[PDB]
RNA sequence: UCAUCUAGACAGCCGGACGGUGGCCAUGGAAGUCGGAAUCCGCUAAGGAGUGUGUAACAACUCACCGGCCGAAUGAACUAG
């Protein structure tokens, strides 16, 4: 036979992952990942929808599985 | 607070035996320009015989960020005052612009130290042009190639005080 | 007498260990610090007595 | 067929070695005197080749004697045990003849070499008469063609 | 200090399988299999290539990227304990009273006897945990061998051993007698 | 400092290099310091033996890799403990001297270039 | 604050760890290792006129130094939450 793990992917970010904005002024737009500043916080840029590019925390946004 | 940059730009009063004083400058994080003026005044009674009544300040002016959506690494030197003595530190924070930069960098000296707004002094605070001049570990983890990784156990907070299904902590 | 050899394998485990000033433990030989929390995992040790 | 060797001061233990040997320790000891004759007043190494009947007593050379016997010395009683310390003149020639006496022995890595060893073996003797002995063996190439 | 990403590496051989379901680990060899419940260290595994597992932990710190390389070497330490075995040799040590040791049967149970330890009338027994075979060896004179698949069984079955024959009211760096674990290795080392 | 002595190290070797047509790369196993002595002093007229870090040498000889382009076969034969003999002799003459020297219970040549051309020998 | 670092660092194994020279005084002896001073060369990739064990003195073993494996940060002293 053969070795079998359980993979458990989920959603990394990292530049070009599409998230959605959670809360804020922008509030359900998508935006696109452009820099990771830290753990916590990263450079999006949302700019068809309107998104100005800005710094801001991961918990005002959601990742979705667009890259 | 959130911070600003200023210049502040003073001088001595002008006196008939000495006219046209040297006008010193000095860049401030503050919240507002009273603040930034007192800090301004502070520095320079620490470094030169003046005061305020003997000195008046000839400009202050906002100091906004050049590229505001360029990620930086800086570089921060400060004195700081401790329970028993004063000593100098060498933190770098990896931020997007200078003031967001010294106000965490204030949250860490308040947060890792218990140092206060009153004993933190700035030093200086420059820009780290080029990478592997990076000399702190938890910076440079951030400046590899390709850097991606998972955010694990997402909490989703719930707007109602009750829950029809067990929730799931997948991302 | 025992062996040399046995007795160098009975003291290995009974003589060849440290142990801690302030709470008398019984330590490994290469330890720099007392594992035990009563103490404050302190490192005065000393070389547990041997005979002869 | 048995070599023995032995630091020993001229002109006098020697009975432990020569027991295993079933040599009279009075022999060995005229015979040694004999040989340190040149410097018995000095410390020198001695080699006793043993031929199962006699030794055969010769001293081989060693740079410490060599330099001390070169500064020029008057003799000591050594009763007196004093500090005895050795002042020296440059004897730039005798420094070069001790060189050349090695001849290498014991493969010294240059004639060059053996000098500036010969020069180091002198921490006791002053070596010149107004220099830190081999202090100027680095800048002074002059002598190189006479220790070979 | 969160260290974002760190991560381990273990070696799958040829005759061995590895099913990992959530964190419980099983490990199929030709000496049999083994398993292992690691619920509790919060760590992530990755099969790469179906002779190399990667286990990862993300954003980390201290304790947490040390019980990484701990959780390593345990699943390492199955691996190896399910191909080569583990064998621990103890031996006898006294001076004047010999330790008699056998092997009786309380309810079918395997329990290891010790009679005469420093000559007293008490009869120390010790139970012997299952996958744990032990041989009194010949040709050495007073060794005993324990083997098997795991080596937390295999180890603290010795230790139970080496701790039932303390010495009490005496001084132990003269009264030195007792059983002592002299050699640990595999039972097919040197393969 | 470091880097100061490592500096002329690079130099030495490539002097050698050039200086010498033969090259004889020698390992050596439990040799002491006293047999290694005593070899140099017999090969000291024709002979030059060099000892240095591996990774040290690697890196000096992909940096002269332009010049002497043939030097670079060298390259797989330097794992291990190496030693570097350059000697004006062709061959043999060196080989046996140094095989024969301070045999005790050992120094062996595990490979000859000469010229460009690599010689098991 | 000092140092080391992909020209290979710190742990772990393995190998060498040498001659002048048993350097000079002093001791019944003390040869790196009872002490007093000096503490320099050669060969070096590298090896102290010695870090300990060590013998009457030796001999012997180990070190701090350099090398193969490892390939990337680590050691010491100090400060304060
Ligand atoms: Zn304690």
């Amino acid at each position: 036979t053969d070795s079998i793990v359980k993979a458990s992917n989920w959603r990394l970010v990292e530049v070009g992952r599409v998230v959605l904005i959670k809360k804020g002024q922008s509030a359900g737009k998508l935006a696109a990942i452009v820099e990771i500043i830290d753990q916590k916080k990263v450079l999006i840029d949302g700019p068809k929808a309107g998104v100005p590019r800005q710094a801001i925390n991961l918990g005002q946004v959601v990742l979705t599985p667009l890259t | 607070a959130h911070f600003k940059e200023y210049q502040v730009i003073g001088r001595r009063l002008p006196t008939e035996s000495v006219p046209e004083p040297k006008l010193f400058r000095m860049r401030i994080f503050a919240s507002n320009e009273v603040i930034a003026k007192s800090r301004y005044w502070y520095f320079l009674q620490k470094l030169h015989k003046v005061k305020k009544a003997s000195g008046e300040i000839v400009s202050i002016n906002q100091i906004n960020e050049a590229h505001p959506t360029k990620v930086k690494n800086f570089g921060v030197w400060v004195r700081y005052d401790s329970r028993s003595g004063t000593h100098n530190m060498y933190k770098e924070i990896r931020d997007v612009s200078r003031v967001a930069a010294v106000e965490t960098l204030y949250q860490d000296m308040a947060a890792r130290h218990r140092a206060r707004f009153r004993s933190i002094h700035i030093l200086k605070v420059a820009e780290i042009e080029k990478t592997a001049d990076v000399k702190r570990q938890y910076v440079k983890q951030f400046l590899t190639k390709d850097l991606k990784f998972p955010l694990p156990h997402r909490v989703q907070k719930s707007t109602k005080t009750f829950s029809y299904k067990r929730p799931s902590t997948f991302y | 007498i025992i062996e040399p050899s046995l007795k160098a394998l009975a003291s290995k485990y009974n003589c060849d260990k440290s142990v801690c000033r302030k709470c008398y433990a019984r330590l490994p030989p290469r330890a720099t610090n007392c594992r035990k929390r009563k103490c404050g995992h302190t490192n005065q040790l000393r070389p547990k007595k041997k005979l002869k | 067929v048995k070599y023995l060797y032995l630091r020993a001061v001229g002109g006098e233990l020697a009975p432990k070695i020569g027991p295993l040997g079933l040599s009279p320790k009075k022999v060995g000891e005229d015979i040694a005197k004999a040989t340190k004759e040149f410097k018995g007043i000095k410390v020198t190494v001695q080699l006793k080749i043993q031929n199962r009947q006699a030794a055969a007593s010769v001293v081989p050379s060693a740079s410490s004697l060599v330099i001390t016997a070169l500064k020029e010395p008057p003799r000591d009683r050594k009763k007196d045990k004093n500090v005895k310390h050795s002042g020296n003149i440059q004897l730039d020639e005798i420094i070069e003849i001790a060189r050349q006496m090695r001849d290498k022995s014991f493969g010294r890595t240059l004639a060059s070499v053996t000098k500036e060893i010969l020069g180091t073996a002198q921490s006791v003797g002053c070596r010149v008469d107004f220099k830190n002995p081999h202090d100027i063996i680095e800048g002074i190439n002059a002598g190189e063609i006479e220790i070979p | 200090m969160k260290y974002i990403q760190t991560e381990q590496q273990i070696e799958v051989p040829e005759g061995v399988t590895v099913s990992i379901k959530s964190r419980i680990v099983k490990v199929v060899g030709p000496r049999g299999t083994l398993t292992k419940n690691l619920k509790h260290i919060d760590v992530t595994f990755t099969k790469v290539n179906n002779q190399l597992i990667k286990v990862a932990v993300h954003n980390g710190g201290r304790k947490h990227v040390a019980a990484l390389r701990t959780v390593k070497s345990l699943v390492d330490n199955m691996i190896t304990g399910v191909t080569k075995g583990y064998k621990y040799k103890m031996r006898y040590v006294y001076a004047h009273f010999p330790i008699n040791v056998n092997i009786v049967e309380k309810d079918g149970a395997k329990f290891i006897e010790v009679r005469n330890f420093l000559g007293d009338k008490k009869i120390r027994n010790v139970p012997v945990r299952d996958g744990v075979t032990i041989e009194f060896s010949t040709n050495v004179k007073d060794e005993i061998v324990l083997s098997g698949n795991s080596v937390e069984d295999v180890s603290q079955n010795a230790a139970d051993l080496q701790q039932i024959c303390r010495v009490r009211n005496k001084d132990i760096r003269k009264f030195l007698d007792g059983i002592y674990v002299s050699h640990k290795g595999f039972i097919t080392e040197d393969l | 400092g470091i880097r100061e002595k490592k500096a002329e190290y690079f130099a030495k070797l490539r002097e050698y290099l050039e200086e010498y047509k033969s090259l004889f790369v020698v390992g050596v196993d439990n040799v002491s310091s006293q047999q290694m002595h005593e070899v140099r002093k017999e090969l000291r007229g024709r002979a030059v033996v060099l000892m240095g870090k591996n990774t040290m040498v690697r890196r000096a000889i992909r940096g002269f890799l332009s010049d002497l382009p043939d030097f670079e076969k060298l390259l797989p034969f330097v794992k291990g403990n190496v030693g570097f003999v350059f000697t004006n002799e062709p061959l043999t003459e060196i080989k046996n001297v140094i095989v024969s020297n301070r045999v005790a219970a050992g120094l062996t040549v595990v490979q000859v270039y000469d010229n460009g051309q690599v010689f098991p020998s």
